[PDB]
């Protein structure tokens, strides 16, 4: 998932 | 380039911590080379703020042939308290400077006890102002006083490197004293086991966000605090409730799939079979069998002054403050030492804490105490208890 420069996030 | 070790000088006031610190940087400079530095410019330590809490701290580096050293040195006892409990200045080993004159003075003991509470693993002693000391085998019966004290809080007093020297004369440039300096640098080199790198420790990841991938399992996110998680490895989910086991079927970062998440990175980790409503923020993911959930523990806590974000009035036990560990808040109750009801701003005390649910933690975990929507205290777990 979800992030893309620097926050918490994701996928799998 | 070289392995890195964190030391600083600890011990009672005007015993020489700041002159020793400059002497070192100045000896090793004229020896191996590099940068030397001024007592003047070390003693007047600049202020830097770790999350609201201001601490006066000078940071000096010097090099031995095998090691780089980051040395921390502070002007007041209070700086040492805040620094140590806070983690703003973690140490792989401390140099306990004791003046040949006075013997262990009240901060001598407190800096040792605080070193044990906060998880400083090695202490090396420097008996200072020996150039002042005139004759006899006091230097010897003082090296014993320092040893019982050291063993009194569980350090190997019997195996402790104790170097006798004069920091001033060594800084002035007396060659026979510049000597015990280089001897001391040998003991940092020899006696402090080089520290384990974060990527080398077991995997741990404090969980920030959680969402399902339907048909696959659930994704949890965070910054890898330490270790490596690799695709296909088992993990546990620890804290807040019943530990669960899962397997890692994938790791993503910025929409890219990876084979692993490494210490320092924000990542997503997919857990096969786990469903969303059974993971809570505040739990951690961890290499299985490497970190346990406790509800009860012993800590050392510093109460913030108003200036640093807390209150100008004392903290009273009995009102169920919130303890903030990694990513979440959890209520606890406190037992203070015997007879004590309150803790004054700017003071530190020992607290035994019992939380309302379990949190993954070992000795040395940091945490914050909040109450009334105000951060009032900073603590470190000294010993987990159940
Ligand atoms: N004669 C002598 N003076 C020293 C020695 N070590 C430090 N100094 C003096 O003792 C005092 C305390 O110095 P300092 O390093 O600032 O103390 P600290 O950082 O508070 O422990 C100063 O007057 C220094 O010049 C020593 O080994 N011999
Ligand atoms: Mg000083």
């Amino acid at each position: 998932s979800c992030n893309c420069v620097c926050g918490f996030c994701c996928s799998x | 380039t070289k392995p890195h070790v964190n030391v600083g000088t600890i011990g009672h006031v005007d015993h020489g911590k700041t002159t020793l610190t400059a002497a070192i940087t100045t000896v090793l400079a004229k020896t191996y080379g590099g940068a030397a530095r001024a007592f003047d410019q070390i003693d007047n330590a600049p202020e830097e703020k770790a999350r609201g809490i201001t601490i006066n701290t000078s940071h000096v580096e010097y090099d031995t042939p095998t090691r780089h050293y980051a040395h921390v040195d502070c002007p007041g006892h209070a700086d040492y308290v805040k620094n140590m409990i806070t983690g703003a200045a973690q140490m792989d080993g401390a140099i306990l400077v004791v003046a040949a004159t006075d013997g262990p003075m009240p901060q001598t003991r407190e800096h040792i006890l605080l070193g044990r509470q906060v998880g400083v693993p090695y202490i090396i002693v420097f008996l200072n102002k020996c150039d002042m000391v005139d004759d006899e085998e006091l230097l010897e019966l003082v090296e014993m006083e320092v040893r019982e004290l050291l063993s009194q809080y569980d350090f190997p007093g019997d195996d402790t490197p104790i170097v006798r020297g004069s920091a001033l004369k060594a800084l002035e440039g007396d060659a026979e004293w510049e000597a015990k300096i280089l001897e001391l640098a040998g003991f940092l080199d020899s006696y402090i086991p080089e520290p384990e790198r974060a990527i080398d420790k077991p995997f741990l990841l404090p969980i920030e966000d959680v969402f399902s991938i339907s048909g696959r399992g659930t994704v949890v996110t965070g910054r890898v605090e330490r270790g490596i998680i690799k695709v296909g490895e088992e993990v546990e989910i620890v804290g807040i409730k019943e530990t669960q086991k899962s397997t890692c079927t994938g790791v993503e970062m910025f929409r890219k799939l990876l084979d692993e998440g490494r210490a320092g990175e924000n990542v997503g980790v997919l857990l096969r079979g786990i469903k969303r409503e059974e993971i809570e923020r505040g739990q951690v993911l961890a290499k299985p069998g490497t970190i346990k959930p406790h509800t009860k523990f012993e800590s050392e806590v510093y109460i913030l002054s108003k200036d640093e974000g807390g209150r100008h009035t004392p903290f009273f036990k009995g009102y169920r403050p919130q303890f903030y560990f990694r990513t979440t808040d959890v209520t606890g109750t406190i037992e203070l030492p015997e007879g004590v009801e309150m803790v004054m701003p700017g003071d530190n005390i020992k607290m035994v804490v019992t939380l309302i649910h379990p949190i993954a933690m070992d000795d040395g975990l940091r945490f914050a105490i909040r109450e009334g929507g105000r951060t009032v205290g900073a603590g470190v777990v000294a010993k987990v208890l159940g």
